């Protein structure tokens, strides 16, 4: 790998610089290099890895949606034939997106998840595995689409099981996992009732635990609770 | 789109 | 080149899709491929080339400025030594930026400018040559910095000479050229008085010609005139 | 920064 010659600490330092410069592709490459050093990641380092790839894949997803919409309209009745270019370019972006997802999933499988024993790390990585299978599911149309969806579900479910046993209901990782798994139900698994039930129960159980928190922890938890509420408002 | 983190 | 097998028209079509998807690196690669087909570019195609590289290099410049500011602060008195990483990463971004500028300048030199005979194309390309030498000058610190600055000046000056002879004072290319050459004077050549004089004279001569224009041309010209006014307000 | 186009 091209980062093999750079010190782990230097990769982390440059990932932080790349974040400040809004250079998220660089940030992700630096964090991939850091993961490949083989040591476990601290909480802050896991956050850097997450932020970097979230921004990269988020831009790819937004572009894929623009192109998919154009392609959809080109196939409606009365549209002029414009050739293969829209499909080709949507496929190009899609293949790059799948490459990023495969890279993240590869880092999780080799070997972040298997070395993650504390709930804070293990739930975080399993949530990420669910997220990146979900992004693969957003673009999938083939023989393995059901298996891709089930891979996302299975990762989210293992993360959910650990988080309920090992984390308080206000833990931001537990909350963000529930938020995203709820979106999985709504947008991927055709299960809006499960999505709504999960969001509501998560919100209510967090509400009941806020009294235990410091002011700073309260701020962190209520931020994600508001996202759950936002989705509930969108869906009801 | 709905919110995710 | 990787675009050598794609039809010219398909490259242009995909450049427009890339613009809609905000994929400016792709857009620039498609337009580079289109230029390398060897045919002259239409007005619309010149605009696509300009927009693509403006967005790519604009992002690189913004990142370079963030990193340069961090590097500047790290060298002030009382700052902790953090190692070579800030300089290395600023240099990485700088080298990529210079690569983009060299690519644009290479397309202009081989062979867009030499085939551009109409004022609308020739002024446009010479303005672009001045702009990309200006971006090289923003990061230059070495033996050739004065020659880089003079290359920008010379290209802008040839564009200015043609535009005064061949275009009305309200022509948007003439206006944008003057806007940018004025910025060159202010920010690169340490000539704020020349910058101010050029912006004011350009604005006033355009004002006096607006009466000749249609409503749509008036909108185009006054948009750039407002940028000249904005800079004058910043500088006075 | 000043305006350019
Ligand atoms: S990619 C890490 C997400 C960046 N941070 C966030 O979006 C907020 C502030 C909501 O925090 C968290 C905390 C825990 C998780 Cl699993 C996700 C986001
Ligand atoms: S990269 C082409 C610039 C995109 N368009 C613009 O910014 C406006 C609308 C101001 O139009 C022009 C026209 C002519 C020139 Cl040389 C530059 C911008
Ligand atoms: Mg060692
Ligand atoms: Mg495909
Ligand atoms: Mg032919
Ligand atoms: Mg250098």
């Amino acid at each position: 790998g091209a980062m093999g010659s750079m010190e782990r600490a230097s990769l982390i330092q440059k990932a932080k610089l790349a974040e400040q410069a809004e250079r998220y592709e660089d940030m992700a490459a630096f964090m991939k290099g850091a993961v490949e050093k083989g040591e476990e990641l601290s909480n802050e380092e896991r956050n850097l890895l997450c932020v970097a790839y979230k921004n990269v894949v988020g831009g790819q997803r937004a572009a894929w949606r623009v192109l998919s919409s154009i392609e959809q309209k080109s196939n409606e009745e009365g549209s002029e034939e414009k050739g293969p270019e829209v499909r080709e370019y949507r496929e190009k972006v899609e293949t790059e997106l799948q490459g990023v997802c495969d890279t993240v999933l590869g880092l999780l499988d080799s070997h972040l998840i298997k070395e993650a024993g504390d709930a804070e790390s293990r739930v975080f990585y399993l949530k990420m595995k669910g997220d990146y299978y979900r992004y693969l599911a957003e673009v999938a149309t083939g023989d393995d689409k059901k298996r891709i969806i089930d891979s996302a579900r299975s990762a989210y479910q293992e993360a959910m099981d650990i988080s309920k046993k090992e984390m308080p209901p206000t833990n931001p990782i537990r909350l963000g996992l529930a938020l995203n798994f709820s979106v999985f139900h709504y947008e991927i698994a055709n299960s809006p009732e499960e999505a709504i039930s999960l969001a509501k129960t998560t919100f209510d159980e967090a509400m009941a635990d806020l009294h235990t928190l410091s002011e700073d922890s309260y701020k962190d938890s209520t931020l994600i609770m508001q996202l759950l509420r936002d989705n509930l408002t969108l869906w009801t | 789109f709905p919110a995710t983190v």
